[PDB]
């Protein structure tokens, strides 16, 4: 349900695939802060 | 002025008002009365405020 | 006998005094039937009825909320949180009402954005009151223990957007309850670093001009390469514009 | 729930950004007791509280109409009839020992 | 004779069939179960009735 509620808003009203995906990869965005830092730690050569 | 047309007195016992009459006193009568009554509470309330 | 009628008598009187209240204010329509119903206690067994027992106790006032209000209580406590319940010392008798409860940051914020401090949060030990009031609705203020009995404030529908506030490691101690992953699902991370980039170069420029201060140039970049060293991150800047 | 390292200015950055919200009439919150010892939390439309608490006042004052009330004519009759049927009864009693 | 003494208190004034009595308790404490005794403090007594 909280899931459905957040393609809501970002789909405005309706929750069709799109705005579906949309809130599930915002969601995993969202907590992506340290796995992004890794990754650009491995592009920078810091963690090889 | 339409409580005198039967005959009764309206009659000012203080703060309340009551009617002077022998016997019951009609259902109108009666009605006009306790309007009249909380119309003067509500109006010294809101004379207050 | 004569109490019934009494009784009858101001039923019938109050449902014409309170007629017109019910149509103007139906929000409060169980308050006035309450205090109806105490009206009639008065007429029934004669009992007082005191003015500073049964007032509505108003705790805040936005004109349209352009902006929303926006407590901001970087405090934990109870007294901040929910407010606090004055009381009426008298010679060494405690006694409180409705018109002596102070009104709290949960009150303030309503309809609004409630921002607190997590480390505040956990520090003050109010997590648990916090986590049951947020969840059901239910807030308690803060009672002294001298009082002979306090107020039951009933349970509400919060309608107040809580954000809370602090450091990773400080959310830590929150995020072992799976409670907390209930209430909130929103995780706003900051990046503790930037893209050090020109566009960002220029960002970081204007942010200084809008904080007040006169740069050039060269000193724009001096500033640029020493937020990437504090980052010490050859690709990146700090962004702790604090210490900029 | 805002994560980041100190000295970030997320509350700063944080209140600036919730300024620019707008939302429609934050309704006014009050408290209403119901008994003597429960207090309920209330919402109403903006400008309602004042109404309400004239009102209260109102209603408050009202204990002395609602005794001036008690001295109807009205009343009077109501109350006089009833005693005249206890006493009727009691003179029943009293008639039936005499 | 205290009348504040030997008066029943009310407790549930429910009077309905359906829908059951259905009392949610999220804060399960001995207060909130089992309710708690308010006192009246008389001269710095605690008497409870």
């Amino acid at each position: 349900r909280a899931l459905a509620e957040e393609a809501a808003v970002l789909g405005g009203g309706l929750l069709t695939a799109e705005s579906v995906e949309q809130a599930i990869a915002a969601r995993e965005h969202r907590s992506f802060l340290s796995e992004e830092e890794f990754l650009r730690a491995v592009q920078e050569g810091v963690i090889r | 002025r339409e409580a005198q047309e039967a005959g009764f007195a309206l009659s000012t016992n203080g703060e309340r008002l009551e009617l002077t009459g022998p016997g019951p006193v009609p259902a109108e009568l009666s009605a006009r009365l306790e309007e009249v009554t909380l119309g003067s509470l509500a109006a010294s309330a809101e004379l207050e405020v | 006998a004569l109490r019934r009628l009494r009784r009858d008598w101001a039923l019938h009187y109050l449902n014409n005094r309170f007629e017109p209240l019910f149509q103007r204010f139906p929000q409060a329509r169980a308050y006035l039937e309450a205090l109806r119903a105490r009206l009639a206690r008065y007429a029934e067994t004669g009992e007082p009825l005191d003015p500073a027992q049964w007032r509505p106790n108003l705790l805040t006032s936005s004109s349209s909320g352009t902006p929303p209000p926006i407590v901001y209580e970087p405090y934990a406590t109870a007294p901040r949180l929910f407010g606090r319940l004055d009381y009426l010392v008298d010679r060494g008798v405690w006694s409180t009402n409705v018109s002596l409860i102070r009104p709290g940051a949960v009150h303030r914020a309503q309809g609004g954005y409630l921002i607190l401090d997590a480390l505040s949060l956990k520090r003050e030990g109010t997590w648990e009151a916090f986590k049951r009031a947020l969840r059901n609705g239910q807030v308690e203020p803060v009672t002294e223990p001298q009082a002979p009995a306090g107020l039951e404030v009933e349970p509400f529908p919060i309608q107040m957007q809580v954000i809370l506030v602090g450091t990773p490691e400080a959310f830590e101690g929150l995020e072992e309850d799976p409670a907390f992953s209930e209430l909130f699902r929103i995780r706003a991370e900051f990046s503790p670093t930037l893209p050090a980039s020109p566009e960002n170069c220029t960002a970081l420029g204007g942010w200084l001009l809008a904080q007040g201060f006169q740069l050039t140039q060269g000193g724009l970049t001096r500033l640029y390469d020493e937020a990437r060293r504090m980052a010490e991150q050859r690709d990146r800047m700090d962004a702790r514009l604090v210490e900029i | 729930y805002l994560v980041g390292p100190p000295s970030l200015g997320k509350h700063e950055a944080l209140l600036a950004y919730l300024s620019t919200q707008s939302v429609e009439t934050p309704p006014d919150l009050l408290y209403v007791p119901l008994s003597e010892r429960k207090v309920a939390v209330l919402t109403l439309p903006s400008g309602q509280e004042i109404h309400l608490a004239e009102a209260v006042e109102g209603l408050l004052l009202e204990v002395n109409r609602l005794d001036e009330l008690f001295r109807q004519g009205s009343f009077l009759r109501e109350k006089t009839q009833l005693e005249a049927r206890f006493k009727e009864a009691r003179e029943q009693q009293l008639e039936a020992l005499r």
